[PDB]
């Protein structure tokens, strides 16, 4: 899965 | 900001915040972004899906597509880059194999484990050995009668558990083949547990603490002898009325949210589950009752030699070597069956295999009789942590504070009352006196450390006020002794 | 390394 964090 | 970057769940750019962190996952169909906690996934799923389809899609796209099992011998079973690497101890390939040879692991000596038929025989043998103040070997009690251990009647199962705790109750669960812990709803676990024939991945939770559930906390309790020696139970008694008032009148009251809550756990695991070697946090002791199913423990005595091997094992990068194989025959095999109960004192190194779907009630506790070994395990943990980085939640909560509170509220009071008469403590309280000295010395070291590199709930000044008062009464008593 | 273990 494609994820991100900010 | 920018519309594409608005969560299609809560419809915001920033989540409100179990804990979202600041993390998103994107839908592989409609391409909209969701905060993890807004995606409909539970934490245990965050890594499973190669293609994620959000709930808006997924009637019109199908379920999310999970990675292919490319390397069942690796924790990263989904990574092609690991195909050629070694077989890792927690992995599915490893466990399959281990199952075919685990019964060759030797049985314990009578010095290591005493098997008894019931709690009455346990009691007699326990006493022959010096009791709790001299508790050093593991006991397996075949029949719980005599132990005074409140437990649910058979017929009680996972179904009753989820009904009492609630479908959405979240428990930290082990993803066996990945050898990691993730959150999972109790309902989700039950569903996977029921599907007996389809289990791509195995799950085993150890960490469902229910001492705060008003129903559950009456259904499964520690043996009486444990409630009687538990340091945590001594400090946060579950008393009422005037007992409780006095607890308040003296400054012996302690906040419920400061209580280590580790004495009432429910565990449930799928057949083929494996928990690797460890010593229970804070070097606590363990009661462990099998309601349903079967367990095989692999155990090694808490000797300096075994600890050195274990410490090395834990700080080494290596992941392919079973501790049993480097421990010089120290590891012994002990099978525990339905209705049977294991009692483990401080420091025992152990792994466990779950041959059959299981439901267990157990708990951890600290007690004065194992104070030295508990501190030895604290040192062991501290050394290991200096190397690898771990999470607080895998350690004994408020370990140090509990001892400040115990010294202040329990031991200081007893040495002071003894001192106010002529009472030589060695007469009716030798054990109390020796525990005080052991705890005091270990606390002196904690002070020294704090004065060297500063604090990390109890101000430095308070701690110092307790130490001076302890030193004083301790010196008073030893003069009463040299007399 | 130390994730698969009893949690409180
Ligand atoms: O049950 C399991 O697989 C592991 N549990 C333990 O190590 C224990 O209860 O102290
Ligand atoms: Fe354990
Ligand atoms: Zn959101
Ligand atoms: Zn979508």
């Amino acid at each position: 899965a494609r994820t991100k964090q900010t | 900001p920018k519309e594409s970057d608005r969560c299609g769940g809560c419809g915001k750019f920033t989540h409100e915040d179990k804990k979202n962190d600041f993390q998103w996952i994107g839908c592989d169909s409609c391409q909209t972004w969701y905060h993890f906690l807004c995606s409909g996934l539970e934490q245990f799923e965050y890594y499973l899906y190669e293609k994620f389809f959000c709930p808006k899609c997924v009637p019109h796209t199908g379920h999310s597509i999970r990675y292919k099992v490319v390397a069942p011998h690796r924790y990263r079973w989904y990574s092609p880059n690991e195909k050629h690497l070694g077989i890792e101890v927690g992995s599915k390939t490893w466990i399959e194999d281990f199952i075919t040879r685990e019964n060759t692991v030797p049985s314990p000596t009578d010095d290591e484990v005493c098997i008894v038929e019931d709690g009455y025989e346990f009691r007699r043998e326990f006493e022959k050995l010096g009791g709790a103040d001299n508790w050093g070997k593991v006991f397996m009690v075949k029949d719980m009668d005599g132990l005074n251990m409140t437990m649910p009647k058979p017929g009680f199962d996972l179904e009753d558990v989820v009904k009492i705790m609630g479908s959405d109750y979240e428990v930290d669960t082990i993803d066996v083949y990945n050898q990691s812990t993730y959150s999972m709803k109790l309902d989700t676990f039950r569903k996977l547990f029921r599907d007996t024939k389809n289990r791509p991945l195995l799950y085993n939770f150890l960490s469902l603490e229910f001492s705060d559930n008003n129903e559950m906390k009456e259904i499964a309790k520690p043996p009486r002898f444990v409630q009687e020696i538990s340091m945590v139970n001594r400090l946060w008694p579950d008393v009422s009325g005037a007992e409780y008032i006095k607890l308040l009148q003296r400054e012996e009251y302690l906040p419920e949210d400061q209580r280590p809550k580790v004495e009432q756990f429910c565990l449930a695991g799928m057949a083929g589950s494996y928990t690797d070697f460890h010593v229970d946090f804070g070097g606590s002791s363990v009661y462990y009752h099998i309601l349903k199913g079967e367990k095989i423990f692999y155990i090694a005595a808490p000797t300096e030699q075994n600890f050195a091997a274990y410490q090395a094992h834990e700080t080494s990068p290596d992941t392919t070597t079973w501790f049993g194989d480097i421990a010089n025959g120290a590891v012994k095999r002990v099978v525990i069956k339905e209705g049977q109960t294991l009692l483990i004192p401080a420091g025992w190194i152990h792994a466990v295999l779950t041959p059959v779907d299981s439901l267990v009630f157990g708990g951890n506790f600290l007690h004065l009789g194992n104070l030295e070994m508990q501190m030895r395990v604290y040192h062991l943990e501290n050394a290991i942590r200096k190397e690898i980085r771990s999470e607080e939640k895998f350690y004994f909560p408020n370990f140090e504070l509990l001892h400040w509170m115990y010294m202040r509220n329990v031991l200081l009071e007893k040495i002071t009352e003894a001192n106010q008469e002529g009472s030589d403590m060695r007469e009716q309280e030798k054990n109390i006196w020796t525990a005080s000295q052991i705890m005091k010395a270990e606390m002196e070291r904690w002070m020294d450390r704090e004065l060297r590199l500063g604090p990390e709930i109890l101000p430095t000044d308070d701690k110092n006020k307790i130490m001076i008062s302890v030193r004083k009464q301790i010196e008073i008593q030893t003069k009463i002794q040299n007399a």
